[PDB]
């Protein structure tokens, strides 16, 4: 339908629109937030058994 | 014409929002991370087995206690789980035995289920005489209820096969914000932790962004081949991973919009059915439908870990908040517990 | 992104030939069962033909079998009908559709009012 | 052979069984394993005397000088033993055929009652 | 106190599987069916016979218990929800003997679909009297849309009713043909096809479900113990 | 030997003890006179027939199951051997064909040693894989179980018998009660091995045939027909061998009141072909339904009928009788034995180890481990 | 005698008891000819 195409471009053109960073900048983040939270990762870092409440 | 003038103004359109993209595509997360150490291997045990589903189990959730966890199985029934001492706390019987979502409240007070009734029915769980019953039932979809989320106790975020997504306010029982888009089934939603925004998978190859207070979308991810079955949000909100019937995972950023990494083997040719990341969004999980769970490392696309436990196809799988366990349901009737 | 673009198309006199091509692209089109559909003025979508990841099986509708002639050519990523003997009977907007899933026997909605993984469309008329 | 000569030579045995008889307790004569040896020995010692006249033991006529002496010294004794017989068919053939209609009626009623729950 | 709150967890999880032991005893015993159907093939006369996004009927033939599902208010895409329906007992598919080719795509889809590889299906030719009144008159030839039925046999191993004409016998059965061309294609012994000729307002449907439920379980106990 | 000269000098006491009790012979007619042959004691008979008794137990080459023949003449005397003119009775079947037998006999008992050791080492595992792995669980599985428990148990008591009581000869002499209470214990397992397989039977007859829709059942009448009712057969057996035939250890087959317990199991067996036979027509019928060929439906007949044979003991049906004839009775012997005393190993062999379904779950955990 | 199937085992055990468990070839088996009785 026309209306169907015309709501389609209204939606292109909000995305087209939007203030995007490098990837490199974004990658790092990523990585950044995994360092800070790798001790508190039971699943990285095994928990002792002692601790551990599947046991 | 006209309708070749609008057409052709997307062309136009998305053209530009992909020259947009690649302009910010310097590097590659594989470039980035090519130096940081490995997790090495994930070797994972079976810690619980809760059985007393009778079929196949379409999908659990966890407390927000790490401990109890709600499912759904098609024989009509919810049951919420102990998984520390693997003793049933609640068997509720659903009125339709098409279940094929469910959800537990951030409170812990309420659960929600739907299916193929198109209906999202409210269990209460803290009720004075003691009888777990249904609290309120949402109806509006046209199509089956494939995923729900709690915002808190009185909203709550669906996504049914009518290709949108919903809003609703428990109490009143309407739609507050209707969210349209999607040109296929909605299969899944993942709320984001601050719960301002939340990102949906559909089987039109696309996952988009919406915002919950103002309902628009914001962006539009594409990259998948096949029906995106699974998605769930990184722990900071920044990214989110998916999983579809081309048999990849995929790891999308919201900022830099587009995707950064694709989590695929040769040897795996069958569809993705269920995503979730680990408490530091390290270990990225995933059931397949060759009836194994596999652990990528999300930074480096390495495979470190399988989970071989199950007999059928694993349908849902959770990690708990405080990431000390994962839980896997499949086709066989059995919820597992891993560590 | 998955892109279906049909082109050729356009009038011929009955008993005439056309060649239908579907450039693919945004899919490893050698892993997905390919489909051609068309939709007639004032009907449905109706299935007209498909072909295997291969090539191997070929199935056609019956109304057109004998006189289209499916193909795929996996290194340009493109999808053929050669149809000859053109009748008035096929006078439709033809689409390139693609099966849904890789490595599937079955190939499900592509029928479908609304499918996503399926073509704008190219129109063939048969008119004197 | 010889059956007149034969038959004087044996009393020459026989008293001698009637003495080794003597030395073993009278009243345990029945219980053959008092004197089993000796019983024996008397047996061994009658095979031969048939044998010096040719006749072939055991003769016809030698049976009763053995008879003889177990008229007299052996009828105080029971003659009951273990029998090992099986009962007539007035007993034994209800005892096979009934176990057998149980077991026919038995496995019938587990085909009844086992999906009648 | 942790004691009395263990030993209370333990109370109520014993009553929790002392309902879901009578609950499995219901759920074993009931056989659900799901009955599908295309553009105007009459499965809702049957259902008559004997919103909302599925309808469910039960119903008894010789004590044993029947639950048939009818999906309501759902989009024409079935690749996501008909997997659901990997665990019924039999699909009922309803065909009104070109909405014909349209059937055969989608009874080929079922049948082909992985996680249905193991679904028997119930095949309802219906509306079998309006395919002898079409034949009869002769406006339409099926030669047109199907070419292979100018080649056509009525094969020997069919039992026609005897006031029927062999136009009619030879029609019925070429479309029964076409979608036994697609069970015998990729039948390995998981699953199998019944196809019956139905009429909407016939009272043998229901004994025809039966009837074929009981072989589909007949043959699930044979391939248990390997003999089949 | 001196043993041997123990029992023949008794039975010569015993032999003058009898013809003092016995009255006098009633019939007027011509007789042969109650006479004590070396080894034997031979009633008073009539003219022309030829008397049958058991051959003693003296020498080791005897076999006391064949027979001892004396003949009276028609004038009234007994048979006299033509080469010495001499009252002889003929004793040449007890030892004619003892050495072969004992040849045979030989291979037999190893033959059961050995295909009852195998049975218990598979049906071990067969039942710790059934156990162990939970999903495999079913009712077909349970009533599994308890077939290998029968099995076992009745190949271990076999075992103990032929190891233990066999070769020791004093302790048969002796006659304790823990002979006797061994043998009960034998027949009490092996009937409830004979009526396990009725069991498998019903339960396969009333999932294809009678009940078809039903999928949970009682098993509790089961476990009464398998383990209860054989303690049926063998007490009354039990009670009717101390009064009337109790021998040492209860070794004897020549008392007719074995068939108190073999009876009850043959017809076990009987009803079990009449299942096969019923089952075999139902899947015959299901082949025809979806036109397969007939050289398929033969194979896939036979196949079917080759895997239930041992299941439900059928082996005992169509061979329930050795025949007389000494080379067809040595093959009998051979044949019958080997499907006796492997059964248990083929059972477990086509139900748990060549079960599709074991395979794919065994396969599966060892690869997660 | 039982004869039967069923009784085979039993047979065996039987035989190898009057046997005595003997499996070697015996010295020169008994005389049953006109010797003997
Ligand atoms: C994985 C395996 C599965 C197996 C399943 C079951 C398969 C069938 C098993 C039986 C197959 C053979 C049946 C026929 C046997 C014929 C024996 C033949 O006539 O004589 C062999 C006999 C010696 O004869 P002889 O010299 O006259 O005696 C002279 C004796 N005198 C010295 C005392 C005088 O036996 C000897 O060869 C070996 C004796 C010791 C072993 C006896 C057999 C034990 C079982 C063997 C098979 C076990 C199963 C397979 C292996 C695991
Ligand atoms: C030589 C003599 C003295 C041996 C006597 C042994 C019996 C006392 C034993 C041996 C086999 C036992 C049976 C083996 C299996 C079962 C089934 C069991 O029920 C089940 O269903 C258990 C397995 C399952 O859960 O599937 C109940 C006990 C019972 C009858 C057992 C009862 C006790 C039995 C008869
Ligand atoms: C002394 C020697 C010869 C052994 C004799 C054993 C019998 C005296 C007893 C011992 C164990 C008993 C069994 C123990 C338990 C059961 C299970 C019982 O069934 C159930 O418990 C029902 C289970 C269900 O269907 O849910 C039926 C009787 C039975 C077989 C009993 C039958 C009689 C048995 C074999
Ligand atoms: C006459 O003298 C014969 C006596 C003696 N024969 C024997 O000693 C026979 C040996 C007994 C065999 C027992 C083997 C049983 C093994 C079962 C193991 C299964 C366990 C399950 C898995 C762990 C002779 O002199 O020949
Ligand atoms: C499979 C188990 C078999 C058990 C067989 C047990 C055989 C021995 C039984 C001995 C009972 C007591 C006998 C001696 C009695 C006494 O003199 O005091
Ligand atoms: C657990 C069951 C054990 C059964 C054991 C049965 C042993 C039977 C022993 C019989 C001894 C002789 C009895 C009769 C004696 C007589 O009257 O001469
Ligand atoms: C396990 C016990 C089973 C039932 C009893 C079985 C037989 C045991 C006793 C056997 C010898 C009986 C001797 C006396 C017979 C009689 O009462 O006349
Ligand atoms: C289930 C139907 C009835 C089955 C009947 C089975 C009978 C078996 C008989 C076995 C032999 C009995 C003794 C025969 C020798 C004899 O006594 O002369
Ligand atoms: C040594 C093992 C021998 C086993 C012999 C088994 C004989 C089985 C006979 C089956 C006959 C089946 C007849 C089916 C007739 C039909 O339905 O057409
Ligand atoms: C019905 C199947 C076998 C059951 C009967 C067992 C007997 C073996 C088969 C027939 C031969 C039996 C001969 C019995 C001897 C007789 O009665 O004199
Ligand atoms: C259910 C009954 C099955 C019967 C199967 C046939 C059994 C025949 C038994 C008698 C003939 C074979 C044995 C002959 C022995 C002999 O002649 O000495
Ligand atoms: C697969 C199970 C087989 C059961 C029967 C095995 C024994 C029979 C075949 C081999 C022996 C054949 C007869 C040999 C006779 C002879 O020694 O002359
Ligand atoms: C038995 O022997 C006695 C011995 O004196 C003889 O008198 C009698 O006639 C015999 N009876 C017979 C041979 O029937
Ligand atoms: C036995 O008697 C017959 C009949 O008088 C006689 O001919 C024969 O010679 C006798 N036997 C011997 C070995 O002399
Ligand atoms: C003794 O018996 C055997 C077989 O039983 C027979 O061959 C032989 O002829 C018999 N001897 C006499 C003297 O009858």
């Amino acid at each position: 339908s026309i209306a169907q195409a015309r709501k389609l471009v209204e939606q292109l053109k909000m995305e087209a629109n939007i203030d995007r960073i490098k990837v490199s900048k974004a990658a790092a983040d990523l990585m950044a937030y995994c360092e800070a939270h790798a001790k508190e990762d039971p699943l990285l870092t095994p928990v002792p058994a002692s601790e551990n409440p599947f046991r | 014409s006209e309708l070749d003038q609008l057409r052709q103004e997307a062309e136009q359109l998305k053209n530009q929002i992909r020259d947009a993209r690649k302009a910010c595509a310097d590097a590659t997360l594989s470039q980035i991370t090519n130096n940081i150490d490995p997790v090495g291997r994930i070797q994972m045990r079976t810690r619980r087995t809760l059985r007393g589903h009778l079929a196949k189990i379409y999908a659990m959730h966890w407390g927000t206690d790490s401990r109890l966890l709600v499912s759904a199985s098609q024989d009509g029934k919810l049951i919420i789980w102990d998984s520390y001492t693997t003793n049933k706390v609640h068997a509720i019987p659903l009125r339709s035995s098409w279940v094929m979502t469910c959800a537990y409240a951030p409170s812990g007070n309420y659960v929600a289920c739907g299916g193929l009734d198109n209906i999202c029915s409210i269990y209460n769980l803290k009720t004075r005489e003691g009888n777990v019953r249904v609290s309120r039932e949402l109806a509006g979809h046209t199509g089956y209820l494939s995923c729900c989320r709690f915002l808190d106790d009185n909203q709550i975020v669906t996504s049914s096969g009518d290709t949108t997504c919903a809003l609703w306010d428990i109490e009143t029982g309407q739609q507050t914000t209707t969210f349209t888009g999607h040109t296929g089934d909605v299969m899944s939603l993942s709320l984001a932790p601050d719960t301002r925004l939340f990102v949906s998978g559909a089987c039109d190859a696309s996952a988009k962004l919406w915002d919950v207070r103002e309902g628009m979308c914001r962006q539009t991810f594409t990259g998948h081949e096949s029906d995106i079955n699974a998605i769930c949000f990184f722990p900071n909100g920044n990214a989110f991973a998916t999983g579809s019937d081309d048999a990849t995972c995929r790891l999308f950023d919201l900022r830099a919009d587009q995707e950064l990494m694709t989590y695929s083997h040769d040897n795996i040719i069958c569809g993705i059915t269920s995503v979730s990341f680990s408490k530091s969004g390290r270990l990225l999980l995933a059931g397949y439908d060759d009836f194994n769970c596999n652990v990528w490392d999300a930074l480096k696309a390495d495979r470190a870990g399988v989970l071989a436990g199950h007999d059928n196809r694993v349908s849902c799988l959770g990690v708990t908040d405080d990431g000390m366990a994962v839980a896997t349901g499949s086709w066989d009737s059995f919820l597992k517990i891993w560590n | 992104q998955v892109q279906l673009q049909e082109s050729g198309g356009g009038l011929v006199q009955p008993g005439g030939s056309l060649r239908l091509s579907c450039a693919a692209s945004g899919f490893t089109f050698s892993n997905y069962k390919m489909n051609w559909v068309r939709q007639a003025p004032g009907k449905g979508l109706e299935w007209v033909s498909d072909i295997s990841q291969s090539g191997a099986s070929i199935s056609y509708t019956g109304s057109v079998k004998g006189r289209f002639t499916i193909s795929r050519d996996n290194a340009k990523n493109t999808l053929y009908l050669q149809m000859n003997s053109l009748k008035p009977e096929d006078t439709a907007v033809y689409y390139c559709a693609r099966c849904p899933a890789p490595f599937t026997r079955d190939c499900f909605d592509v029928t479908s009012t609304t499918y996503a993984y399926r073509g704008q469309g190219t129109q063939v008329t048969v008119s004197s | 052979c010889n059956e007149t000569g034969m038959l004087e030579r044996l009393p020459l045995c026989g008293k001698a069984f009637a003495d080794m008889m003597g030395k073993v307790d009278v009243w345990k004569w029945c219980n053959l394993s008092e004197f089993i040896v000796y019983y024996e020995s008397f047996t061994n010692c009658t095979e031969m005397e048939a044998n010096v006249v040719g006749c072939y033991w055991p003769n016809p006529l030698a049976q009763g000088f053995i008879t003889g002496i177990h008229r007299q010294f052996f009828s105080n004794c029971t003659v009951d033993r273990v029998h090992l017989e099986d009962p007539p068919d007035e007993v034994l053939i209800p005892l096979i055929v009934i176990p057998v209609v149980l077991t026919v009626a038995m496995a019938g009623l587990v085909v009844w009652r086992s999906k009648r729950t | 106190d942790q004691r009395n709150e263990e030993k209370a967890q333990r109370e109520a999880n014993k009553k929790i599987e002392k309902q879901l032991q009578k609950d499995k005893q219901v759920y074993r015993a009931t056989h659900r069916l799901l009955l599908l159907g295309a553009g105007e093939s009459g499965k809702n006369t049957i259902v008559k016979q004997m919103t909302s996004g599925i309808f469910e009927t039960k119903f008894q033939v010789d004590k044993v218990n029947f639950h048939m599902f009818d999906v309501g208010a759902q989009r024409d895409e079935r690749r996501k929800w008909i997997q659901c329906f990997n665990d019924v007992t039999a699909i009922i598919f309803v065909v009104a003997s070109n909405r014909l080719q349209a059937a055969l795509k989608l009874f080929d889809s079922i049948w082909n679909n992985k996680w249905l590889r193991d679904t028997s299906v119930i095949l309802f030719l219906n509306k079998q009297d309006l395919l002898a009144e079409k034949v009869l008159a002769g406006k339409s030839k099926i030669e047109d849309y199907f070419p292979e039925f100018a080649r056509y046999t009525t094969p020997e191993d069919a039992t026609p009713e005897p006031g029927e004409d062999p136009r009619v016998t030879r029609a019925k059965y070429f479309i029964r043909d076409e979608f036994l061309r697609i069970s015998t294609a990729s039948g390995d012994g998981r699953h199998y096809c019944y196809p019956h000729f139905t009429c909407a307002v016939d009272t043998e449907n229901i004994r025809r479900v039966f009837n074929d439920c009981r072989d589909i379980i007949q043959r699930m106990h044979l391939r248990q113990y390997e003999l089949l | 030997y001196v043993v041997g000269r123990k029992k023949m000098m008794d039975a010569q006491y015993k032999c003058y003890d009898r013809m003092q009790q016995l009255p006098a012979y009633q019939g007027e007619g011509p007789y042969c006179n109650r006479t004590w042959d070396g080894w034997l004691c031979w009633d008073d008979t009539p003219a022309g027939v030829l008397s049958y008794q058991f051959c003693p137990d003296y020498f080791p080459d005897f076999d006391p199951s064949e027979k001892v023949t004396k003949y009276c003449d028609e004038k009234g005397v007994w048979f006299k051997h033509p080469e010495n003119n001499r009252t002889w009775s003929n004793y040449t079947m007890c030892n004619a064909f003892t050495p072969e037998k004992l040849k045979n006999a030989y291979v037999l008992y190893y033959l059961a040693i050995v295909g009852h050791s195998l049975s218990i080492f598979t049906l071990v595992i067969s039942l710790g894989i059934f156990v162990f792995f939970r999903s495999l669980g079913c009712q077909r599985v349970t009533l599994h179980k308890n077939m290998f428990l029968t099995y076992i148990l009745n190949s271990m008591i076999i075992i103990i018998h032929l190891v233990e009581v066999v070769p020791n000869g004093e302790l048969v002499r002796r006659d304790p009660v823990s002979c006797k209470i061994l043998h009960f214990f034998h027949q009490y397992m092996m009937a409830c091995n004979y009526f396990w397989m009725l069991c498998e039977g019903i339960y396969l007859h009333t999932l294809i045939v009678v009940a078809v829709f039903t999928e949970k059942q009682r098993l509790r009448w089961y476990y009464l027909l398998g383990w209860g009712f054989p303690l049926v057969p063998t007490t009354i057996h039990a009670i009717t061998r101390a009064v009337y035939f109790n021998d040492n250890c209860w070794l004897s087959v020549e008392t007719h009141l074995l068939y108190i317990i073999h009876g009850p199991v043959m017809a076990a067996l009987v009803v079990n072909f009449f299942f096969l036979l019923n089952i075999v027509r139902v899947l015959v019928t299901k082949m025809r339904e979806t036109h397969e060929a007939e050289s398929h439906m033969y194979l896939k007949a036979v196949k079917a009928t080759m895997i239930l044979v041992p299941l439900l003991g059928i082996q005992f049906v169509v061979f329930p009788w050795r025949p007389s004839n000494k080379m067809l009775g040595k093959i009998y012997d051979y044949v019958m034995h080997s499907l006796i005393h492997f059964q248990g190993f083929f059972v477990a062999t086509i139900y748990c180890f060549c079960n599709n379904e074991v395979q794919t779950t065994v396969k599966r955990q060892w690869a997660q481990f | 005698k039982c004869n039967t199937a069923t009784c085979a085992t039993q047979r065996l055990a039987n035989f190898l008891v009057h046997s005595s468990k003997n499996f070697g070839p015996i010295l020169p088996p008994t005389n049953v000819g006109s010797n003997t009785y």
